[PDB]
């Protein structure tokens, strides 16, 4: 997210078994980098 | 028709007035994106109780 031009970025990892679509449990999110950009985004893509 | 550069004569034999001298200009701008740059700070002694 962009926060008053501050990109706020937050990551979690954990092991989970799905065999497709999201299972049910809850997980928070832990704190990973803050970029002090200021960049507007208006789109984006994934790279595999 | 001339052609604009020219050359700077370097000896160490020149006067001390023509000697050259390394130049270095800070450009100070402040602009309205996010400060960052600032000046070196100063830890003190931690004391309790």
């Amino acid at each position: 997210k962009n926060i008053d031009g501050y990109f706020k970025i937050y990551s979690k990892h954990t092991p989970i078994n799905l065999v497709r679509g999201l299972p049910q449990g809850f997980s928070a999110l832990e704190p990973l980098v803050d970029l002090p950009i200021g960049i507007n985004i208006t789109r984006f893509q994934t790279l595999h | 028709c001339y052609f604009p550069l020219q050359s700077y004569g370097f000896q160490p034999t020149y006067g001390v007035g023509y000697q050259p001298y390394r130049v270095v200009v800070l450009s100070f701008e402040l602009l309205h994106a996010p400060a960052t740059v600032c000046g070196p700070k100063k830890s003190t002694n931690l004391v309790k109780n």
